[PDB]
DNA sequence: CTTGACAAAAGTGTTAAATTGTGCTATACTGGGAGCCGTCACGGATGC
DNA sequence: GCATCCGTGAGTCGAGGAAGCACAATTTAACACTTTTGTCAAG
């Protein structure tokens, strides 16, 4: 339909799970040697989506025709690669941290 | 100035209006190739070329002058916009 | 994370506030797990409260976060958003935008009130979707890929271009813009006239209520491109329609400095 | 250790890391005090996390431990030398198996990512990711390239018979986007592998005879 | 700008901010002037 | 009750607007914990989501006129 | 050409050399010629003796001497290597082993200084730089008044720059008087009583004022000991700290009684002694030895604060902005403070590392780590706000920057924190920072010029030159004193009348603490040297200066800085005198060291035969690319076997013409309206200035490609790029470099190269392509460079640094790089810039063809048409001054110097342009014409107006008009004279650097921006318009809802949009309706990153997925 | 507001 | 419509280097370091 | 009620771009052998 209001609210810790895609567990970027994104780092192509359209990480799908498929070697679903600027993902805190925003 | 603006300002009660009433006139105009003019060919809009006199390709242009002629309806809830279409697709092929 | 031209990794600061939260949040797994005295528990987690704060709001409490080898704080996310510099302001209630130039400004004395003079070059390159499509039209080029590969090279335009861009422009407007835009008539609607030279030439009679003189003033020009975007620059922001000042009621577009005296 | 990439105390903790692991090994039956078994492992943990965590892009312990020995082989040629010294001359003190090619392989590994957040000019108002393009969407031009040539293939391959059109879009991954093989296509239309190649070869002869009858495909290449 | 009524549809509050707004230049600054109008 | 531009643009109902005018921060503390919606009734609210702003030719006064030559008014009639 | 010089003032002192406020600092600085054994302790050298001798507390390492060597590189080859022009850092040191008694001495390299080129510049990477002086408010101890209560005052020690805290003391309301350090504030009783004052003590030296000493007689702490009272401060100072003496006395002594973390500095010193009546043995606060605290400043400073409340009349507050109160740090004393931080930081390495590791097998060169000190002076010739890219648009803007003074950079103000108060021009600007020059805008005022007969002393307070006055008859004995010192005298004007050496006026106009009053000779002890002094060298380069308004003349000198050199630059007719100093302190022009005979001439080198019998050989500087891309060449203006003396001219540098600084030409000027075409600021010109080349210049654009090595493969700089006719290769020699001499227009190769292709397979449809035609796709694709839109020119230079090469030090990755320089010849064309010295600008709007422009009833074309209604408005009378006395010379065939405020009067110019009328009409009447029908009937005109007497004959009313400037002028296109007698004359215009062929840039499609995808801005970019929100306002007050929408999304950020609707275009159609922007995407996404839930919603208050199904799990 | 100090005060104890 | 023959070309299984990750040093060491600095206005906020 | 502190705000375009070492575990580069197209004659 057609956008006609927006509304702002509070995000809860099971809605902040519901959008991630996978939890970041390492604070790796990318390889240094190899420059592709480190697994369960910031930059996980299993996470956030693959770095280029309808290509898994290991190479093993490469076309449109295995679309919404997910690689079993890799983990990386084979879809477009805009999908990277609209997948989040989550860390899971081990103790619990105040919003600054709702506090100072 | 447009020529007989002030004319089409006066034929409107609301500048915003015209607009609206000229522009979609120009797309009906681009859309079926200027075939569903109500201007005669004596008074079709004309353009000075290297090789001659031609057609005028401005669809704002042609909308002002025919709104000016008076052989133009608009107005709110005249026809269903579907219904609309289909008949002008139909005249003018 | 981008590789710039030079082989150079290019990196945001968030980055790097994420991946410190990252390292004392596993660093505080461990310690747990290690059954590590209250004190070193305590420290880790009041760091892990900090780590979270600086990636939300750097700044706001305590010593703002800089990256090691420089005093500047790192941009945190409440930083992106707000500010004169935040995505409010820099990029939604204001954008860079396509199919605009920019030029010094002459005056103008032959023009109409409604003309102003647009250079060329200018006018090819801002009109350069349309031109390609009328030179396909005719016989200048096979294609429009062909057409564009053409006006790649100054060299390789044909005297047969400008034509076309003649037959493009009929009718047309563009606006006219000149910082600061103070009021309303600091952006208004003019048809071009193509002309030799890279100046674009103003009607004196409009030069008030753009504040414009000329000693090296500089416009930007804008090409708006639908029929509704023609339709409303030639019937509302035309500069022959607005004749008085919104403000006041008075006569805005009047005789002037030169105009005042030879009368 | 301050100063090395990590605050202060994030030092601190890594050191308290490593006086866990100092108390679970030391033995006190050889007399000597703890505060000299446990600075061998408080080191030891700063030291690790320092090549661990000092740098946005990770480089493993044995890289961290070659780019410090480079740069302190170069620091001491810098100043024996009274000037920087050259690749050939780092490499030369490294020792074998060293030569410039590997000296500057290095050193453009230890080269740091440079933030998109810095400024420019005394004017708090550019920064480096305001002149830097984004080449991974397509263009505006290139989008409207690419729909210019298939409009034009689809009209070209309309002159095909239609069997031969659906060959050729199968062979090259027109039609499921991945190229199919001659039993694949073969099993499509249960044909053997040999006749598909001697279609697909008469139709491509036959849109090279439309194409070269009409020049409307050459400029796409 | 017209002089005839105004046509329904005008954002006549952007038009009054630009008008009150755009002498405020030439308003002298040395309780008067530019901050007479910015305390009232 | 009198309030000057400046608390009078920040205690609006739209917290779009106010967001992007001014106190970022607490603007959408508010806002969030309040659940509040904005209904998009002025202009930098439709400018911020790239809407038709609701003035000019975008109002609903003039927005839905329709523009027909006689002949085809026949044709449909 | 004979030129005529006016003037009454004879100046006793020539103008000090321009350009030593930046090299006398650096030399003191350095010190790198004086031997080491005599060098004084200022500089480096101070800086050296300050953090040496580090103790480890029994290692010793101490400093003896350092040294400078020889510079690796010529400035030259710094400039074509992207080198540092600089000198190798030595030091001296030796290692003391306490212990032992063993010394080991060795000389350590400790890197190296940049040096300062004979100009005043440096070359930091290759690029000349110049660091700027800045003004700030000088150390010492200063009263001033408390705003919140009147009556009271406060007294402020303000030490060094990042030297020590800035100490208040105060008399509270309780009448405790309070101190405050670090933001704390504390009772000053405390401090004092740490210091070893007793009650007695302070009632003898302080109790003679009143209440305010028994303010300070707290016994609570009397008898508490200074130990104890230390340890009361420490903890009051920080506050949770474990109190012990040894890190009580320690904090307390870094303070204010260490001078390695306090130093009041030289001139804080100064100042201090001199206001408080005292002598201070060093430059802190107090002074620790024999294990106990002495004070130095606390009791003065109190004393007088107390004094000063009480209203004893020796005592006075202190003006802030008073120019003896502030200060310039010049170059050296910036460079060496950045010195000093480096060697702290070298110092900090040599203790940690001392302390660790072989410590009995030590050595020098071991501890000492000279990168942290490298580190601090690259970051400051570099990364400093002061560093700053050197403006040699012609020689005068590199003159100018060297003179100028910010109140800005580190450890200044700030641009939009600074009040009127610092903006202002304080009475004691006189004579030693320009009143006018100052950039308009944002940084008016907070950026200065020094005048021209100032100087920076020592201690960084400037001055200036007066003539001593004794009974009445002034001496040539000239003192230069500052502005305390100056406010103790009555100084007279430099236009007092002389009879000689006698004052001659009876009432003589003079200053006294600033203000003008009306003295006797007797009075006079002081006087002025010139009206020069009063102002900058751009100021004192514009004549008639008098008669301009300050507004006007503040863009005139700013807007010479800007005027690029002309092929045919000629020097003004009208001059001040400082044409010639401009030219010879700029070191452009090349000079004859001494008498001799030029033995070769040649357009790269001249050399000379000295009488001492030398041969010297001087390399011409020719085409040289400024930083402005401005060509910088020297013109050889001798010949071979002419006798030149000491000074002579031997090349005009650019902008100069036989050594005058000539910064554009001089052209005919009709001051009338004409057309329209002078509207608003609006310039007319004629063609015949285009025909004989004047305001033609040559610039030279400098473009640079890199081969880089790639995990592809290296990128290759080749002939043979794949997919290009021969037609684009034509000019591309084998080495795939465009040739030298080449014509090169916008998308023409200049260096071809091709990078290997990512690994992607193609997109099924090219493959089809591919098969079809028969080509095989290849590895490698077109990177080359190619010459930008609106730009080209001539081939004139190539340049190629490959790695390895001698110098050249390439980052890692690169093989090569290789730099085109393309030179064009510009001409005047509509819409560049032009402008004369009185503060007139504007842009060339027509050219008109000789045939078209006005002219002279003897048929001479004027060149340049001005608009008169420039002038009431602006107020700058000077203009017209200059060109009543250029068309007095234009007939005459002279030129003028008339100083500044002391120069050409109307009756001498009316003088002048009697003479010039009757060689101007003589002439007419000698060949055998009388009056013109048509000057007849102007001449009726012109006595209805009243410009001439009636009764007259037609040639003494044809003089009457020269007398007043004006002509009877000809119309070009009708041949009828203009109604009204014109305004004609000679005036010297600037083409200024502003031109529109830079500045014209158009874009529809290209670069977006990698976050917000919208586009890139920036003509270098190939960037788009910004739409700000001043222009939203605008479309949303035309009520342009879909014009504003388009620019919102299709034109800037609507991906899907502004693909379609370019593909729309192209094909016929109409533009789609929009759709949701991405930065608003960016925006949601953000604002989820926070943990806030924004949803869209619909008229249900149904969600609506505006990611198209992208993010959803 | 200073970690550092906090952090040294605890072990202080 | 195939039917066998061949010739690369992609897939698979060992196999060793090469790279990367982790544990360990035993005289005695036991609380950091740079901040230092020229606006002025409002609203608000406990505090007293 | 009142100083005092904390926070937030202050025009637009443009143009400027400092351990080593040993050992284990894991990944990667090379071959060598199949299995699979691709391309021929034969029809
Ligand atoms: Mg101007
Ligand atoms: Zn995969």
């Amino acid at each position: 339909k057609e956008v006609r209001k927006v509304r702002i609210a509070l995000a809860s810790p099971e809605k902040i799970r519901s959008w991630s895609y996978g939890e970041v567990e390492k604070p790796e970027t990318i390889n240094y040697r190899t420059l592709k994104p480190e697994r369960d780092g910031l930059f996980d192509e299993r996470i956030f989506g693959p770095i280029k359209d309808y290509e898994c990480a290991c190479g093993k799908y490469k076309r449109q025709r295995f679309e919404g498929k997910v690689c079993e070697r890799c983990g990386v679903e084979v879809t477009k690669s805009i999908v990277r600027r609209y997948r989040m993902g989550h860390i899971e805190l081990a103790t619990p941290a105040a919003h600054i925003w709702f506090v100072k | 100035a447009e020529p007989g603006i002030d004319k089409l300002f006066g034929m409107v009660d609301s500048k915003y209006r015209l607009t609206v009433v000229v522009a979609k006139r120009a797309q009906q105009l681009l859309r079926h190739g200027f075939k569903n003019t109500v201007l005669e060919p004596e008074e079709r809009p004309k353009m000075q070329t290297l090789e001659g006199l031609f057609d005028d390709p401005n669809a704002v242009t042609w909308a002002m002058k025919e709104l000016l002629t008076g052989r133009l309806v608009f107005g709110e809830n005249l026809v269903p916009e579907d219904r609309l279409q289909k008949e002008m697709e139909r005249l003018y092929p | 994370m981008v590789q710039v031209d030079g082989g150079r990794f290019a990196t945001s600061d968030l980055n790097d506030l994420y991946r410190r939260l990252i390292n004392r949040n596993n660093r505080l797994k461990k310690l747990l797990a290690q059954g590590a005295p209250e004190i070193i528990i305590r420290n880790e987690k009041r760091m892990l409260q900090e780590a979270v704060d600086a990636l939300l709001d750097n700044g706001r409490r305590g010593a703002p976060v800089t990256n090691p080898g420089s005093d500047r704080p790192l941009r945190s996310l409440t930083d992106i958003l707000s500010g004169k510099q935040g995505r409010f302001r820099q990029n939604l209630l204001g954008k860079r935008v396509d199919y605009s130039g920019r030029s010094v400004i002459v005056v103008g004395p032959q023009l109409k009130l409604h003309q102003c003079g647009l250079p060329k070059r200018m006018a090819l390159e801002l009109f350069k979707p349309f031109l390609l499509k009328k030179m396909e039209e005719k016989g200048i080029a096979p294609n429009v890929k062909a057409a564009r590969r053409m006006l790649e090279r100054q060299r390789d335009i044909k005297d047969e271009v400008w034509d076309a861009l003649e037959e493009v422009i009929h009718g047309k407007v563009v606006l006219l813009n000149r910082a600061p835009t103070l009021h309303r008539l600091g952006i208004q609607a003019f048809q071009p006239v193509l002309v030799e030279g890279q100046s674009i030439q103003l009607h004196p009679l409009v030069c008030e209520a753009f504040n414009a003189d000329f000693d090296g003033d500089q416009m930007a020009v804008h090409v708006p491109l639908s029929s509704f975007a023609q339709a409303e620059a030639r019937i509302q922001m035309l500069s022959a329609h607005n004749l008085l000042s919104p403000a006041s009621g008075e006569p805005l577009a009047k005789p002037s400095r030169d105009i005042i005296l030879g009368l | 250790y301050t100063g090395r990439g990590l605050s202060f105390l994030d030092l601190i903790q890594e050191g308290n890391q490593g006086l866990i692991r100092a108390v679970e090994k030391f033995e006190y039956k050889r007399r000597f005090k703890f505060s000299t078994y446990a600075t061998w492992w408080i080191r030891q943990a700063i030291n690790r996390a320092i090549a661990d965590q000092a740098r946005t892009i990770r480089i493993p312990v044995h890289m961290v431990e070659t780019i410090n020995k480079l740069s302190r082989t170069a620091r001491q040629l810098q100043q024996e030398l009274g000037r920087e010294p050259t690749y050939e001359e780092i490499a030369e003190a490294m020792g074998p198996g060293w030569d410039a090619k590997r000296v500057e392989e290095t050193l453009k590994i230890a080269q740091e990512p440079v933030s998109l957040e810095t400024p420019i000019g005394d004017e708090k108002d550019s920064f480096y990711g305001d002149f830097i393009p984004d080449e991974h969407l397509p263009s505006p031009v290139d989008a409207a390239t690419q729909s210019l040539l298939s409009e034009e293939l689809e009209k070209a391959l309309s002159k095909l018979s239609e069997r031969e059109a659906m060959v050729l879009k199968l062979r090259k991954g027109l039609i499921d986007g991945r190229e199919h093989t001659l039993e694949e296509v073969g099993a499509f239309f249960g044909v053997t592998r040999e006749r598909i190649r001697q279609i697909e070869n008469k139709a491509l002869r036959k849109l090279k005879y439309h194409e070269s009858r009409t020049r409307k495909l050459r400029d796409f290449l | 700008s017209m002089a005839r009524p105004v046509s329904i549809g005008e954002a006549v509050g952007i038009v009054a901010a630009q008008s009150i707004g755009e002498p405020g230049t030439q308003l002298t600054m040395r309780t008067q002037g530019l901050p007479r109008v910015i305390e009232l | 009750l009198l309030m000057g531009v400046t608390k009078s643009a920040l205690s609006t109902k739209s917290w779009l607007s106010a967001a992007s005018f001014q106190n970022t921060t607490h603007v959408l503390t508010e806002a969030a914990i309040a659940g509040k919606k904005d209904e998009l009734i002025g202009l930098k609210e439709n400018v911020i989501l790239g809407r038709l702003i609701p003035a000019g030719t975008g109002s609903d006064f003039v927005r839905f006129t329709q523009v027909v030559d006689q002949k085809t008014l026949k044709a449909i009639e | 050409m004979e030129i005529k010089r006016f003037g009454r003032i004879r100046e006793v002192i020539p103008l000090p050399p321009l350009t030593e406020i930046q090299v006398e600092s650096y030399r003191r600085a350095l010190q790198a010629d004086v031997p080491p054994e005599k060098r004084e302790n200022v500089g480096i050298q101070a800086a050296f003796r300050e953090t040496f001798p580090i103790e480890e507390e029994g290692l010793v390492l101490d400093f003896l001497e350092y040294r400078l060597g020889e510079p690796p590189f010529p400035q030259d080859e710094c400039r074509e290597k992207d080198l540092t022009y600089q000198a190798p850092l030595y030091a001296r040191l030796q290692l003391i082993h306490k212990d032992t008694g063993l010394i080991k001495e060795d000389e350590v390299f400790l890197g190296h200084i940049p040096l300062m080129t004979e100009d005043g510049s440096f070359i930091i990477n290759g690029a000349d730089r110049v660091i700027v002086s800045q003004i700030h408010r000088s150390p010492g101890v200063y009263f001033t008044p408390d705003p919140a209560r009147p009556g009271r005052y406060i007294a402020s020690i303000i030490p060094l720059p990042k030297r020590g805290p800035w100490i208040d003391l105060e008399v509270e309301p309780n009448g405790v008087v309070s101190m405050k350090v670090n933001k704390r504030k504390f009772p000053l009783v405390l401090l004092l009583r740490v210091l070893g004052y007793d009650q007695e003590t302070l009632a003898r030296e302080l109790g003679a004022y009143g209440e305010l000493v028994q303010g300070l007689m707290d016994e609570s702490v009397f008898a508490m000991r200074p130990e104890e009272a230390l340890i009361r401060l420490f903890t009051l100072l920080r506050p949770g700290d474990p109190p012990k003496r040894d890190k009580a006395v320690a904090y307390v002594y870094g303070l204010i009684a260490d001078p390695r973390r306090y130093d009041l500095g030289e001139a804080g010193r100064y100042k201090a002694e001199e206001k408080l009546g005292i002598r201070l043995s060093g430059r802190t606060l107090a002074r620790f030895e024999d294990g106990e605290f002495k004070d130095e400043v606390f009791l003065p400073t109190l004393r007088y604060l107390f004094a000063l409340t009480a209203g004893v009349p020796g005592h006075e507050v202190d003006d802030i902005d008073h120019l003896g109160n502030r200060r310039i740090r010049t170059v050296g004393e910036l460079m060496t403070d950045q010195f000093r931080v480096g060697l702290a930081r070298l110092a900090r390495g040599v203790r940690e590392r001392m302390l660790m590791g072989s410590e009995d097998s030590l050595t020098p060169a071991k501890l000492v780590n000279s990168r942290p000190l490298e580190a601090a002076i690259r970051e400051f010739f570099s990364r400093s706000q002061l560093s700053q890219f050197k403006d040699e648009t012609n020689p005068l803007s590199s003159l100018r920057h060297k003179r100028r003074i910010s109140a800005l950079g580190p450890g200044g103000l700030t641009r939009e924190r600074a009040g009127f108060d610092v903006r202002d021009v304080h009475r004691t600007h006189y004579g030693r920072i320009c009143p006018v020059e100052t950039p308009e805008g944002a940084n008016i005022g907070l950026i200065t010029s020094l005048a021209a007969y100032a100087r920076v002393d020592e201690l960084g307070f400037i001055r200036t030159p007066y003539r001593r006055v004794v009974g009445g008859v002034v001496t040539d004995e000239v003192v230069y004193m500052t502005a305390t010192e100056e406010d103790r005298y009555t100084i007279a004007q430099a236009n007092t009348p002389l009879e000689g050496n006698r004052i001659a006026a009876e009432r003589v106009v003079a200053r006294r603490k600033g203000e003008p009053v009306i003295v006797s000779p007797e009075e006079v002890e002081f006087m002025d040297v010139s009206p020069k002094q009063v102002f900058s060298v751009n100021t004192n380069l514009i004549p008639f200066l008098e008669h301009d308004d300050a507004n006007r003349a503040l863009m005139g000198s700013n807007m010479q800085t800007q005027a690029v050199p002309l092929i045919r630059a000629q020097a003004p007719v009208v001059m001040t005198g400082l044409e010639e100093r401009v030219v010879r302190d700029s070191l452009a022009a090349l000079y004859a060291e001494e008498d001799g005979e030029v033995a070769k001439v040649d357009g790269n080198r001249i050399v000379v035969r000295y009488e001492d019998g030398r041969l010297v050989e001087y390399p011409l500087r020719r085409f040289y690319r400024s930083n402005q891309g401005t060509a910088l060449d020297q013109r050889p203006r001798v010949v071979v076997g002419q006798r030149v003396r000491k000074g002579d001219l031997l090349a005009d540098g650019p902008a100069s013409e036989n050594g005058f600084l000539a910064l554009g030409q001089n052209v005919l000027v009709a001051i009338m309206p004409f057309d329209g075409y002078n509207f608003e600021d609006a310039i007319v010109i004629s063609e015949e200035l285009l025909k004989r080349d004047f305001y033609t210049s040559i610039h030279i654009e400098r473009y640079e490609i890199e081969a880089r090595d790639t995990k592809l493969g290296p990128e290759r700089i080749t002939r043979d790029i794949p997919h290009l006719s021969e037609a684009a290769l034509r000019d591309l020699d084998e080495e795939g470099v465009v040739r030298i001499g080449a014509e090169v227009k916008p998308g023409d190769i200049l260096v071809g190269r091709t990078s290997f292709k990512g690994e992607s397979e193609p997109t099924p449809e090219e493959r089809l392509l591919r098969s079809i035609f028969g080509e095989k796709a290849r590895d490698v694709k077109d990177t080359s460079l190619r010459v930008p839109p609106g730009e080209g020119g001539i081939v004139v230079r190539t340049v190629r640094l490959r790695r390895g090469d001698p110098g050249v030090e390439l980052k890692p990755g690169v093989r090569e790089v290789v730099r085109v320089y393309v030179a064009q010849k510009r001409k005047l064309q509509v819409g560049d810039k032009l402008a004369n010295r009185h503060g007139n600008k504007g842009v060339v709007a027509k050219i008109l063809p000789v045939e078209d422009m006005p002219h002279l009833p003897d048929g001479t074309p004027v060149d340049v048409i001005l608009n008169p209604l420039g002038v009431p408005s602006r107020m700058n009378l000077g203009q017209i001054l200059e060109t009543h006395l250029g068309l007095a010379g234009y007939f005459l065939g002279q030129r003028y110097i008339s100083p500044i405020f002391d120069g050409a009067k109307e009756p001498e110019i009316k003088e002048l342009l009697a003479q010039a009328f009757e060689v101007y009409f003589g002439k007419r009447k000698g060949e055998g014409f009388g009056v013109d029908k048509r000057e007849v009937e102007v001449l009726r005109r012109a006595e209805k107006l009243g410009l001439v007497t009636p009764g007259k004959t037609p040639e003494e009313q044809l003089k009457e008009l020269f007398l007043q400037g004006k002509v009877v002028l000809y119309d070009g296109r009708t041949g009828e004279p203009i109604e009204g007698p014109i305004v004609v004359g000679q005036m010297f215009i600037m083409k200024l650097y502003h031109m529109v062929e830079d500045k014209m840039h158009a874009r529809s499609t290209g670069p977006y921006s990698l976050i917000t995808q919208q586009p890139l801005g920036g003509k270098a970019q190939f960037g788009g318009q910004r739409f700000g929100e001043m222009e939203v306002w605008a479309l949303e007050a035309y009520g342009a809802a879909h014009t504003l929408q388009e620019m919102l999304t299709l034109k800037s950020d609507d991906i899907e949009g502004r693909n379609a609707a370019y593909e729309a275009i192209i094909k016929g159609e109409d533009v789609p309706e929009p759709s949701v922007p991405e930065s608003f995407r960016v925006l949601v996404k953000e604002l989820q990153a926070l943990a806030l839930d924004v949803q869209t919603l619909d008229e249900k208050d149904n969600p609506v997925d505006i990611f198209e199904g992208l993010a959803s799990k | 507001s200073d970690p550092v100090r906090q952090y040294l005060h605890e072990i202080g104890q």
